[PDB]
């Protein structure tokens, strides 16, 4: 029963991206989460491609952090281009543990 | 929190019971002498 | 860390037996290459646009014979001392030292 | 390898954690806090064995004992001045770190996380101590009201109070065990100080964006080593302006008076570092529920690794928590407030939403903040 | 074990740098603090600002009560009666 | 043409770390010295004759 | 009530003096050694 309700989150979720840091650093809202044993093995399957990608992401993002200094605003991670390449990989690394607990459970 | 809760588990607790069974008794020795209850002293 | 360290080893500290033997060596070099015509004919070639119409030559052993333990040391440190470095990598290049450590590594404190 | 010295001494190689370590490139000037953090605790240190190079551990002497460290020992008054107003500064600093550390998830580090709350537990008990060594109106009554709050617990309790102040009150006995507890604490939490770092340097240090910089490492030497020694320059430089400008402003209590037995400031309170605490015990009615809820105010810090909602440990990217983030810092402020409050209505109203709104933006809205913007990112 | 050749693999970047004593160490700081600091802290004043300025509130209501409910000695019930 | 300053002070002292260090331990000197002087006369000036060292002629021998 | 605080005040300005200097220089010498990683622009390359 979600039209207006959801219809206000989905331009809500644009302004929540916005929010984030993430999408005004213009690195990939996928690339931001907390690496942990999870995360770790997602990101190893990565293709070079994705993988080299999120490298120079990090690489730039950290270099900008280093010196306070923001991207152009030209330059930005607009929230229409939710790359969110990590959550496939992601998914199954964790469907893969969360029935490895299944079959040692019983 | 939900992952450690199994229907397999048991055996194991059963066991842990009897070691910890065993593990508090010794506590209470433990204290006791420490405690020195006038009524520990008389049991 | 060795070759930096050899660098400044050598502008503080050359001995006169290490220079004499370096010395030597230059000469060889520079007579051995000097072997065939090939190579006679792209040291008189290039030898005149480099050093102009001179073919120092014989001159050589006379410059080269001029060396001193004093004479090599004083001229390195005009070059590598205190001087700032140049440094290209092309990884693994992920120990490579930070550009601050190489520089300190042009002067003598420790290490 | 020949001849390096670094690798040659075994010794030596383990001081190249700070030389030659992996540093993130990214990193703002919080972490430096890190680093003060150690640098205040050998400052407390040589200021400490410096004064009890002059100090007396008994009732009749002590405040005496003080004052004459400050008037006609050698600067024995700045030594004095120094440490008091170190000990603000250390607190100042802790509580940066443990900001730092709620707020980028740098407390992911589980093992890094439960030495640091050691850290910061340990600390807070040498504080405790050595303020009651001075044997002032604040120092004597302060011990008394703290440690009796230990006698809530029903059983134990009471003998237990009895115990730790070596007698029935807190005469000479208690006043020495104090002298000697916060001699050994400093040294015993150095050890740990040293656990912790080890934990801390398998993993090395988060950043603002909350990712691995892997990609993006850094010569500590280089660097870090000017970042440290310019975070000093500023260091010192608050705690010289304090102790030098303004030696007593931070110190509130005014109590340079000889502590008699049956006087009592009716304003008691602990300093600004336990100004928190007071505070907290103060908006329950009950005694023991009040002790309860005094040590989940600091013990509450293991749990934030198990209450993390969200996928992205840095707090960087969602706006919610760095609202509430800052809140709860206000909050703290305000409790600190409280603190220093007489014990009324006003103050006790205000108090208790103040400890309902710690507990709940750390316990139940962060927690539910991180699943949102978790949410609105579709991850 | 080794912390620089054992931290990651990072394939086809590369990095261009120079040298201290080439550069300046105050690049129109003047110029890009206003800026830049400008630009973060109006990014941050929303977020952090709020808490605090809710503090003030509270302290200064706060104490204006205390003040009267105590200096108002008559408050509580008045006199004439 | 001439070093700017900066060269000359450079190529002197600088080159050598032992120079550099000796330079240092030198100044460490020299300015502890200027420093506490000036500085020393600067907060006197603010407090004219609110210090015992302008106030000790009142009861200084006779 | 307090004698050294008459001392200290004195101390202080030479203290804020020295603190102001060095605290500038440090600022400056700081940057110096990180400037090199703030000077650096990393280009990422398409491996074909
Ligand atoms: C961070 C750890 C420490 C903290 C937080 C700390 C804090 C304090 C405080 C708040 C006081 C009360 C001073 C006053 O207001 O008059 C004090 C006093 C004292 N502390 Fe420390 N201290 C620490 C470590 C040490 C160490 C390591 C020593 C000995 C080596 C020491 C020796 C003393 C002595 C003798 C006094 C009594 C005289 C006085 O009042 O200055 N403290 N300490
Ligand atoms: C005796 C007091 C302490 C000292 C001297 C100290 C020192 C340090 C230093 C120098 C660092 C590295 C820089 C930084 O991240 O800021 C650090 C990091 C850290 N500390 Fe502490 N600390 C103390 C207390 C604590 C407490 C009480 C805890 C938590 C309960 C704690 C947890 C951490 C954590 C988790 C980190 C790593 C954060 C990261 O970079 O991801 N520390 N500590």
């Amino acid at each position: 029963a979600v039209s207006a309700s959801s219809r206000w989150l989905e331009g809500i979720r644009k302004w929540y991206y916005n929010a984030a840091g993430f999408n005004k650093l213009g690195l990939m809202r996928d690339d931001t989460i907390h690496e942990n044993d999870d995360v770790k093995e997602a990101i190893r399957r990565l293709p070079e491609n994705l993988y080299d990608d999120r490298v120079f992401r990090i690489k730039r993002a950290l270099d900008l952090s280093m010196r306070q200094q923001i991207l152009p605003k030209e330059q930005w991670t607009k929230y229409e281009e939710d790359k969110s390449y990590l959550e496939p990989y992601l998914k199954e690394v964790i469907r893969e543990r969360k029935e490895r607990e299944e079959w040692a459970k019983k | 929190l939900t992952r450690f809760l199994g229907p397999r588990y048991r055996q194991l607790a059963r066991n842990w019971v009897p070691t910890a069974s065993l593990w508090g008794a010794v506590g209470a020795v433990g204290l006791v002498w420490a405690t020195d209850w006038r009524l520990i002293l008389d049991w | 860390f060795v070759l930096q360290g050899q660098w400044m080893r050598l502008c503080t500290s050359a001995t006169e037996s290490e220079v004499l033997r370096g010395k030597n060596l230059l000469r060889n070099a520079l007579v051995s290459h000097l072997d065939g015509t090939t190579p006679v004919c792209e040291d008189i070639g290039r030898s005149l646009l480099t050093y102009g119409r001179r073919i120092p030559l014989a001159e050589w052993e006379s410059r080269i014979a001029e060396v001193d333990a004093r004479v090599v040391r004083e001229v390195c440190s005009k070059y590598f001392y205190d001087q700032c470095p140049a440094v290209a990598g092309f990884g693994p290049i992920e120990q490579l030292p930070d550009y601050n450590r190489i520089r300190s590594g042009m002067f003598w404190l420790r290490f | 390898m020949t001849n390096i010295r670094k690798s040659h001494p075994l010794m030596k190689i383990v001081n190249n954690a700070f030389i030659d370590l992996p540093a993130p490139s990214n990193i703002s000037s919080w972490w430096n806090f890190g680093s003060l953090l150690g640098i205040c605790l050998i400052l407390q240190i040589l200021t400490g064995l410096f004064l009890a190079m002059h100090y007396t551990s008994d009732t009749t002497t002590a405040f005496s004992s003080v004052t004459h460290i400050c008037r006609d020992v050698n600067y024995g008054w700045i030594i004095r001045y120094m440490h008091a107003n170190g000990a603000s500064m250390f607190f100042i600093c802790l509580y940066m770190h443990v900001g730092r550390g709620l707020y980028y998830g740098s407390y992911t580090f589980l093992e890094t996380w439960n030495i640091g709350v050691i850290l910061l537990l340990t600390v807070m008990a040498t504080a405790f101590m050595g303020y009651v060594l001075p044997w002032g109106q604040m120092s004597f009554w302060g011990a008394t009201v703290i440690t009796n709050l230990l006698s809530a617990i029903p059983y134990i309790g009471t003998n237990l109070v009895e115990w730790i102040w070596g007698g029935f009150s807190v005469d000479k006995a208690t006043l020495t065990r104090f002298f000697a507890f916060h001699f050994i604490l400093p040294f015993i939490i150095m050890a740990i100080a040293m656990v912790h770092l080890l934990f801390l340097h398998e993993t090395g240090s988060n950043n603002p964006t909350g990712i691995s910089s892997d990609v993006d490492k850094i010569p500590f030497h280089p660097y870090y080593t000017i970042k440290d020694i310019l975070g000093a320059l500023l260091l010192i430089l608050a705690l010289m302006l304090l102790v030098l400008f303004a030696p007593d402003l931070l110190g509130d209590p005014d109590n340079y008076t000889p502590a008699n037995p049956l006087n009592t400031p009716p304003h008691i309170k602990p300093e600004w570092y336990f100004l928190f605490a007071y505070a907290i015990l103060r908006s329950i009615p009950n005694k023991l529920g009040g002790v309860l809820a005094l040590a989940f105010s600091i013990l509450i810090l293991a749990l934030i690794p198990l209450l993390h909602t969200s996928k992205q440990r840095s707090m960087m990217f969602r706006p919610l928590s760095q609202c509430l983030f800052w809140a709860l810092v206000a909050d703290l402020l305000t409790l600190t407030w409280i603190g220093g409050q007489p014990v009324e209505h006003p103050y006790i109203t205000i108090g208790q939403l103040a400890s309902v709104l710690y507990f709940l933006l750390i316990l139940v809205l962060m927690p539910t903040a991180g699943t949102i913007e978790n949410k609105l990112l579709k991850w | 074990g080794r912390q620089f050749g054992h931290l990651t693999r990072v394939r086809h970047v590369i990095t261009y740098s120079l040298s201290p004593f080439e550069q300046r160490a105050f690049p129109h700081y003047f110029s890009k603090g206003i800026p830049n600091v400008l630009r973060r802290t109006r990014a941050c004043i929303l977020r952090v600002a709020p808490p605090f300025v809710a503090f003030y509130l509270v302290y200064t209501w706060g104490t204006q009560e205390f003040e009267k409910s105590k200096r108002k000695n008559p408050a509580a019930y008045e006199n004439d009666r | 043409v001439a070093p700017t300053l900066t060269a000359r002070l450079y190529s002197l002292l600088f080159r050598r770390t032992s120079t550099f260090a000796l330079t240092i331990v030198v100044g460490a000197l020299f300015f502890e010295r200027a420093f506490d002087q000036g500085a020393d006369a600067i907060y006197e000036h603010i407090n004219e004759g609110k210090l015992w060292k302008h106030i000790k002629h009142k009861y200084e021998n006779k | 009530a307090e004698p050294e605080h008459d001392h200290r005040k004195r101390m202080g300005l030479k203290m804020l003096l020295m603190m102001g200097l060095l605290l500038p220089l440090v600022y400056a010498m700081k940057r110096h050694k990180w400037s090199v990683l703030k000077s650096r622009k990393l280009a990422y390359r398409p491996p074909k």
